[PDB]
């Protein structure tokens, strides 16, 4: 079980961010809803591997099940369409938007793009 | 091996789209091939109109391992909605939530519909 460090505002993002000054971090957005989002957690998050390539990386969750204002503030400030979506930002704070990823994806192929960072 | 390198905005996955003759509307909905509406989180809701009941029609079911099944609409949707009466300026609140077979969640949407004023009989 990743522990991620739960965030509900853009606000908290940002905090999160220069508090993980030097790692690289991981975001993930998340709804009870959505079964892909419900996938992602049961069969990749969980898998070893995954998890080890994990290791070193700050891990940040934004539940937006309520879909409320907070929720819609941050998914628009970061143009999220839509779940399961996970970004991604260099240890330096910098956003790698080509390097997000959009839909379910499986444990072999996420921990893949995962050490592409290398 | 690029670190830095498929889902369409949700407008260009429902195309969504109305047509009002008197007091015959026409909700209607292109559904991009792949992607699917759930009927249960569809609601429409007058502003100062009076709507008769709306009947959703019988789509087909989708199965998940967590919520077993569920009617979903795939292609197109057509919803006809009778409009008894309706003030100048009365809209038509339209709810409604889609996902992606390939495992993409869309939120809910809304669209307000505006609604050409119709009188008693």
């Amino acid at each position: 079980h990743l522990n991620f460090t739960q965030i509900k505002t853009v606000d908290e993002l940002n905090q999160a961010l220069v508090e993980a000054k030097g790692k690289p971090v991981m975001l993930d957005l998340y709804a009870d809803w959505c079964v892909a989002s419900k996938e992602f957690e049961k069969y990749t998050f969980s898998d070893p591997q995954v998890q080890k390539a994990l290791a070193d990386t700050v891990l940040l969750q934004a539940n937006v099940t309520a879909n409320d204002a907070q929720d819609v503030a941050l998914l628009k400030h970061l143009n999220v369409l839509g779940l399961p979506t996970i970004l991604f930002f260099d240890g330096q704070g910098q956003e790698h938007p080509q390097a997000r990823v959009t839909g379910f994806m499986d444990a072999e192929t996420f921990s893949a793009h995962l050490r592409d960072r290398q | 091996g690029l670190f830095d390198a498929q889902f369409v905005p949700a407008d260009q996955a429902f195309a969504f789209d109305f047509q009002q003759n008197q007091h015959d509307l026409n909700l209607t909905w292109q559904i991009k091939d792949g992607y699917y509406l759930y009927r249960k989180q569809i609601r429409i809701t007058p502003e100062h109109a009076k709507i008769a009941d709306v009947q959703l029609p019988q789509g087909v079911w989708h199965e998940d391992e967590f919520y077993g099944k569920s009617e979903i609409y795939r292609d197109r949707l057509t919803l006809p909605v009778t409009i008894n009466q309706a003030s100048a300026g009365a809209t038509l609140t339209v709810t409604y939530q889609g996902s992606a077979d390939a495992g993409f969640c869309y939120p809910p949407e809304t669209k307000t519909v505006p609604l050409s004023e119709v009188v008693a009989n």
